[PDB]
């Protein structure tokens, strides 16, 4: 059908350069023009670049925090699109789109003949990049005791810390997958010392502490490290 | 596409809407 | 250069509501302006371009008007297929800068619901480490908005707490919210009382959840 696979995509370090590919599919690339647009993680939108046919000479313009270091290409032979990302930045990290644009012509308004209206009309799935200096590194798992200031009535709270990580992907379970009710496992945050962060916490009732135990299973497999840490009310 | 386009007529072109401003920017020119 | 701003970023909306969302900018852009969306975890899709004019495939329940400055999205017949994010964009500048929105998420309708307050202080596990983190959570609430402020010995502490929530529970459809302080062991063990004040709709008073270090 008609769609955008970019590619290329994942880890480097601040400084270094990457290479990103789109493949096309479905319309006449070279009568198309392409741009380049990326996601900051728990950020919206932002234009990177565009570029134009081959028989308009392939004049390519950047949006201001990447122009210089960001270079974007074509090749219609394999309707192709790159993007050539040097010097790169902590802040260059997101999801990276391709797409395919479309422009209308201003009718309407004669003085305005010329001009145009210029849209994201074909978007793909996108790639990941992440620049960082950090190294694959294995979670410290700490305890969140419950206590008297965690507990609402006849419901206390209690969860788990994995911090300290690298990269993102990290799972966490409880009592071997037994416990699921009332459990929050919130989204993993970057620190400022490039490694990751998130806690896994669970309600449950006050009646049942120091009865039932409670373990949260944490399964790092960048690192190849599983843990299993038994929570315990603190006073 | 491109590889049908061409495949028979080497005199064959593509216009698009970016063509079309130009003209409009011509005429107005 | 030209700035977007936009609606605040979770408005909430049931089934079959007619919702707006305002797209106020800096400068003059006529009608150079689209609208796209993004369902939670996938490509973004065009909706309305040059102000007005509908993209091919889009429902004609959505609808864009506006000239100049401000300009409006509006959805009709709401459905729960478009229950995701909408950002406008400006396409007027001579140079290009296709500036984006800053975003608007839409918000599942709930009754109001005030949060439960938790706070958590740091495990002599990880003091030893020579790091001490103290969390507060917020569980089962509505709506989003929501502000954690962290104290220290009657001491506000800013940039060096961060802070974490889910999406909307499919059952229940409330947020829950993870802030943590992050301090040295050294400069933890200086100070005795950690409150975790929390301001929130669906409070009469905000309320204020501590503990003394030496307790």
């Amino acid at each position: 059908e008609v769609q955008l696979v970019e590619s290329g995509g994942g880890l480097v370090k601040p400084g270094g350069s990457l290479r990103l590919s789109c493949a096309a599919s479905g319309f006449t690339f070279s009568n198309t023009w392409m741009s380049w647009v990326r996601q900051a993680p728990g950020k919206g939108l932002e234009w990177v670049g565009r570029i134009s046919r081959n028989k308009d000479g392939a004049k390519t313009e950047y949006a201001a925090p990447v122009r210089g270091r960001f270079t974007i290409s074509r090749d219609d032979s394999r309707d192709t699109l790159y993007l050539q990302m040097t010097s790169l930045k902590i802040e260059d990290s997101g999801r990276y789109f391709c797409t395919a644009d479309l422009g209308e012509p201003v009718v309407s308004r004669f003085f305005e003949w010329g001009s145009y209206y210029y849209y994201m009309d074909l978007w793909g799935k996108g790639t990941t990049v992440t620049v960082s200096s950090a190294s694959t590194k294995g979670p410290s798992v700490f305890p969140l005791a419950p206590s008297s200031k965690s507990t609402s009535g006849g419901t206390a709270a209690l969860g788990c810390l994995v911090k300290d990580y690298f990269p993102e992907p990290v799972t966490v379970s409880w009592n071997s997958g037994a416990l699921t009710s009332g459990v929050h496992t919130f989204p993993a945050v970057l620190q400022s010392s490039g490694l990751y962060s998130l806690s896994s916490v669970v309600t449950v009732p006050s009646s049942s502490l120091g009865t039932q135990t409670y373990i949260c299973n944490v399964n790092h497999k960048p690192s190849n490290t599983k843990v299993d840490k038994r929570v315990e009310p603190k006073s | 596409n491109e590889q049908e386009l061409l495949e028979l007529d080497k005199w064959a072109s593509l216009w698009n809407w970016f063509d079309i401003t130009n003209w409009l920017w011509y005429i107005r020119r | 250069d030209i700035q977007m701003t936009q609606s605040p970023s979770p408005l909430s909306a049931s089934v079959g509501d007619t919702v707006t969302i305002t797209c106020r900018a800096s400068q003059k852009i006529s009608d150079y302006l689209n609208w796209y969306q993004q369902k939670p975890g996938r490509a973004p899709k065009i909706l309305i371009y040059a102000a007005s004019k509908l993209g091919s495939g889009v429902p004609s329940r959505f609808s864009g008007s506006g000239y100049g400055r401000d300009f409006t999205l509006t959805i009709t017949g709401l459905q729960p297929e478009d229950f995701a994010t909408y950002y406008c964009q400006e396409a007027y500048s001579s140079t290009p800068t296709l500036t984006f929105g800053q975003g608007t998420r839409l918000d599942l309708k709930r009754t109001v619901a005030a949060p439960s307050v938790f706070i958590f202080p740091p495990s002599d596990e990880q003091l030893k480490s020579g790091t001490a983190s103290v969390v507060c959570l917020l569980n089962n609430f509505y709506p989003r908005e929501a502000k954690v402020q962290w104290k220290v010995d009657n001491a506000l502490q800013s940039g060096n707490s961060q802070e974490s929530v889910t999406e909307q529970d499919s059952k229940d459809s409330t947020y829950s919210l993870s802030s943590t302080l992050t301090l040295s062991k050294a400069d933890y063990e200086k100070h005795k009382v950690y409150a975790c004040e929390v301001t929130h709709q669906g409070l009469s008073s905000p309320v204020t959840k501590s503990f003394n270090r030496g307790e």
